[PDB]
RNA sequence: AGCAUGUCCUCCGGGACGAUGGGUACUCUGUGGGGACCGCCGGUGUUAAAUCGGAGGAAGGUGCGGGCCACGGUAGGUCAGUAUGCCCCGAAUUUCCCGGGCUACACGCGGGCUACAAUGAAUGGGACAAUGGGUCCCUCCCCUGAAAAGGGCUGGUAAUCUCACAAACCCAUCCGUAGUUCGGAUCGAGGGCUGUAACUCGCCCUCGUGAAGCUGGAAUCCGUAGUAAUCGCGUUUCAAUAUAGC
């Protein structure tokens, strides 16, 4: 099978994240440049392509990992938060990034809604196993024995 | 060489780049300088030592602008008093404002201000073993 | 000094003063009052003479000027009323 | 198909077995369509205390730790197959809970 | 047939449901293929039993895993374990068996159980506090 | 059932280092004195 | 079978000879696919003389605090300090390993012993496990002295380290150790 | 865990689905049982009581960790959990709220939480752990904001459901050289929910000042295997606040 799993997840995270950057439907709405990526971090992001890459790894993480609400999400997205000299919770991501960027998930229609998330819709498996066959054909010559002997 | 440069009187790290160069200055740390650079235009990774003046003047320009590229939720004098509006300073008048706001109350006896005239936390944390 | 001049606060309206003072004295008075406060906001709305007891309450528009009296553990304390402690809390004053 | 479920979850496991092993003969008796036996997770309910009662004393903590053993049961629904169920003699150390599913 | 044991010694906690199997010879670890084997720096510690069998048992042979959690170390070798068990399941020899108790036993049980139920009178199971 | 400590435990009238811990509402020596008799044992 | 078993898939220790005839019977060339053998310390003692010696030096390399449950970034550093040994230094970079632990383990250490009525520590000589165990902690001292506070890394300054004491290089932190010890054995003999 | 379906890969078993039909094939299972007694064998001790590797064996010889722990003293703590003798208070030392205080601080001391590397700041990746809570309380999904959070609405009398992400981690990697992005105590504006009330006296949140400081002498201290150490986790003090105990 051409799955997402016969592959690094690296690969074809950025192959998804190059797909929704082709695509006008994914932009960085506004506060994107003066908010962080929750509420754990000390900064905003310094990569430029953060939004987009959040969105796909968004979709990669509801693909493998079901549907998924809103608040899971920013239980995923958590970090290790500082407080100077207190014993360092993990708090939780952020409400509104992670809506947003759902939002821009079902309004390119790979995120199916659901009522414990937003399970992954059918049309964005088939289009990442077909990006899947893409990656493993950059590493096809790997295992010959595989066809059908 | 540009190995040092100096923006309205306060010589900043000419060898570190944009987006640290303005966490020295005061007013700003962090977070609010990279919305600076973003305004301003300019690559914060790039080296300032080899940036020409004039994007260096750019640079200046627009952190004397700052406002017009930062968000309301995130200014140090949001509701500053008779002003009403959301300020944020930039040199010695974050000091000269927080010290007259204090030796206003101290003359009008309040208690933050004692507290700052006696060299005690205001916040009112238990002052048994601190600043012995 | 406090959103606009000093002459125009004391007529100012409760909430719009309200959004003058900070987060805590707004959610304080945004959940009602206790019958003290009510008490002490009638008696200074008429203008006899005052003693507050209460060491948490916000000074009012309309209401600085006249002298507040406060509880301070032992019996009483005349404190003078100007437009700088406007909003703040009764007991900051009286230790 | 229905089912009628039998949950139970009590101090003393002795004789919820034994009243297993009671309603079991039952539906052999009355020929009722039955889930054998099934233990459940026994609820380890906890709760410690400082031993000592006064100011001076080192580390004493009683711990009070309780197993709530629990038991889940299905069987058939029928009339008399239920009277019959309902007039066994379980002892008090358990609790007798029914949920009729048709 | 197929093979389902997840007795493993059960570092911490294994859940490690084998599936073994025989058919063309695609051999698929837990949904992941081997060539590209996505734990990558845990798949060293657990590719040692089957490395020892050699690349045409493997070849030949074909398993599936189904898992419910455990430590990421403990599932590394619990894994390993049930691994090690499921190829001598399957019609074999004993000498992959002397083989496999030859290294590291890796069919036995983890004789270092879980934890120990740390007492009051200190933070840990042994360690206590500082006495002056 | 809402308060500090104004809430009092069985039998003892007290008002601090009551056990509201699992609706026991007993205070800590006289729940150890009563939990061997009131079903409670320290099995471990 | 056995698959030829080279350290990290990369080093085979079966094409390896101990120089210290003594603690060859001690340290173990036995091929491990990976150095995580988690080995049982505790069913007797010396129950790391069937154990591997990379894990052994990976193991002893997380002295400090912070290192504790780190066997993850103590692998990487020993990895790293492989690749240095064997790029800078080429030879068996495992081989070069074992002339370090033989030429920085303690041969002689002192004791005290209360006889002649004096209270004196006697010279005595060090067991081939206890040697092998304060050559381990020694270089593992190096490294850390070396690594803390510095622009070079953990790996780098155990690849300075293992240089040291493998080439007699004076300037090693294990071999100055060892001396300074066999030198106070010879104050007190 | 095969039996079969609900959508894609087409290179072809199926990958995903255990919701289900189904199967409890093999398992986790929690009630009753066996196991490993220095029992046999080779040393010692005496030929006793007792003592080492041999066992292909889950633990060989307290399997491994725990509670209960006597006769008595230590006139040790317990009138402040409880009852109680006497002296006393019997309109106060009884008795109910209001305010302050126990937080006040030249200050000595005890124990805890954070800290100076390539063993480190951003971005992802993988599923990960149990103990134990929640129905008068945790929270499902939806909407709103940057945050804390607000509305609505869903699951739970709990192997259902949720607090619930574990962090530490590791890597294409990004990341940089110095006592500074490694390192964060004070204080100024600002928004929060908890409570009947937040100045004394709270915690949450956001911004700007980013400081003190740079592995710590005398002295000590804990600890022998999944234990020290470490990284974070529930629970108890329930209105919040745990750097705390467990
Ligand atoms: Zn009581």
């Amino acid at each position: 099978m051409t799955t997402v799993f016969d592959v690094p997840a690296t690969e074809m995270i950025e192959k998804l994240a190059g797909i929704l950057k082709e695509d006008d439907k994914i932009v960085p709405p506004e506060w994107a440049g003066n908010v962080k990526t929750g509420v754990h971090k000390e900064l905003p992001p310094t990569n430029d392509d953060w939004w987009y890459i959040r969105c796909a790894a968004v979709l990669r993480k509801i693909y493998t990992d079901g549907p998924i609400g809103i608040e899971r999400l920013r239980s995923v997205y958590g970090g290790k938060k500082d407080n100077g000299s207190k014993p360092f919770h993990k708090a939780k991501g952020s409400g509104s990034v992670a809506r947003k960027t759902v939002q821009q998930l079902e309004a390119a229609g790979f995120l199916q809604k659901v009522k414990d998330g937003r399970t992954v819709s059918a049309k964005g498996r088939s289009m990442m196993d077909n990006a899947a066959h893409e990656l493993k054909l950059e590493l096809l010559e790997k295992i010959p024995e595989l066809a059908k002997y | 060489l540009r190995h040092l440069v100096r923006i309205m009187n306060t010589d900043l790290q000419g060898a570190k780049p944009v987006q640290y160069a303005l966490t020295g200055l005061p007013g700003v740390g962090r977070r609010t300088a990279k919305l600076i650079a973003k305004g301003a235009g300019v690559d914060p990774s790039a080296i300032l030592g080899y940036l020409p003046e004039e994007e260096v003047a750019k640079l200046d320009t627009a952190i004397g602008k700052f406002e017009d590229i930062v968000p309301s939720w995130m200014l140090n004098r949001q509701k500053d008093l008779a002003t009403g509006q959301d300020k944020h300073l930039l040199g010695t008048d974050i000091l000269l404002t927080f010290r007259e706001d204090i030796n206003n109350l101290k003359k009008v006896r309040a208690y933050r201000g004692l507290r700052h005239e006696r060299g005690l936390k205001v916040r009112g944390q238990r002052t048994k073993s601190t600043g012995r | 000094y406090r959103g606009k001049t000093v002459s125009e606060l004391q007529e100012l309206s409760l909430e719009e003063f309200a959004e003058l003072l900070p987060s805590r004295e707004r959610r304080s008075l945004k959940r009602g009052f206790t019958d003290g406060q009510k008490k002490v906001l009638h008696e200074f709305k008429e203008g006899k003479k005052i003693r507050t007891h209460h060491r948490d309450m916000i000074i009012l528009p309309e209401m600085i000027g006249k002298t507040i009296e406060i509880h301070n553990g032992k019996g009483f304390v005349s404190v003078d009323l100007q437009p700088e402690m406007v909003g703040h809390r009764f007991g900051e004053f009286a230790p | 198909m229905q089912k009628a479920r039998i949950r139970l979850s009590g101090i003393s496991p002795k004789d919820l077995d034994g009243v297993c092993n009671q309603v079991k003969s039952i539906a052999e008796r009355t020929g009722v369509n039955i889930s054998g036996p099934v233990p459940l997770p026994t609820k380890k309910l906890v709760v410690p205390t400082r031993k000592s009662p006064s100011g001076d004393g080192t580390a004493t903590w009683d711990h009070w730790e309780m197993r709530v053993h629990k038991r889940l049961i299905d069987i058939a629904a029928d009339e008399r197959a239920l009277r019959q169920l309902m007039r066994i003699q379980v002892p008090k150390d358990i609790n007798i809970e029914i949920v009729l599913e048709g | 047939m197929v093979k389902v044991v997840n007795s493993s010694g059960k570092h911490k906690t294994a859940t490690a449901r084998a599936t073994v199997m025989k058919g063309t010879g695609k051999v698929r670890i837990n949904k992941i293929p081997l060539e590209l084997y996505t734990p990558e720096l845990a798949m060293m510690k657990i590719s040692e039993p089957l490395l020892i069998a050699g690349n045409d048992v493997v070849s030949g042979l074909d398993i599936n895993v189904d898992v419910r959690g455990g430590g990421i170390i403990g599932q590394a070798n619990a894994v390993r374990t049930a691994v090690a068990r499921g190829i001598v399941e399957w019609t074999n020899d004993t000498a992959i068996r002397d083989n496999f108790a030859a290294y590291d036993r890796n069919l036995l049980v983890s004789d270092s159980r879980q934890k120990e139920s740390k007492n009051f009178g200190g933070p840990g199971a042994r360690a206590k506090y500082q006495k002056s | 059932k809402s308060g500090r400590g104004v809430n009092e435990c069985k039998r003892c009238g007290r008002k601090q280092g009551l056990v509201r811990k699992y609706d026991i509402y007993l205070c800590r020596h006289c729940f150890r004195e009563i939990a061997h008799e009131m079903g409670f044992e320290k099995y471990s | 079978m056995i698959f030829l078993y080279k350290i990290f898939g990369k080093w085979d220790p079966t094409e390896v000879e101990v120089k210290d005839l003594g603690i060859k019977r001690y340290v173990s060339l036995t091929p491990v696919i990976v150095p995580h053998s988690s080995g049982k310390h505790a069913r007797q003692q010396f129950n790391k003389s069937e154990i591997s010696i990379v894990e052994r030096l990976a193991n002893n390399l997380m002295r400090t605090e912070t290192n504790t449950g780190k066997k993850q970034v103590t692998l990487r550093a020993v990895e790293e300090a492989f690749d240095i040994v064997n790029k800078k230094t080429k030879q068996n970079p495992i081989q070069v390993l074992v002339d370090a632990i033989a030429n920085a383990g303690p041969r002689e250490e002192v004791v005290r012993l209360k006889y002649g009525g004096i209270s004196v520590p006697k010279a005595v000589d060090t067991a081939p496990q206890r040697r092998v165990d304060t050559a381990l902690r020694y270089i593992s001292m190096g490294t850390n002295a070396a690594a803390f506070k510095s622009k070079r890394s953990v790996a780098e300054c155990l690849a300075t380290e293992l240089i040291g004491a493998a080439n007699r290089d004076t300037k090693s932190f294990s071999i100055n150790r060892k001396d300074a010890k066999e030198r106070v054995a010879k104050a007190a003999r």
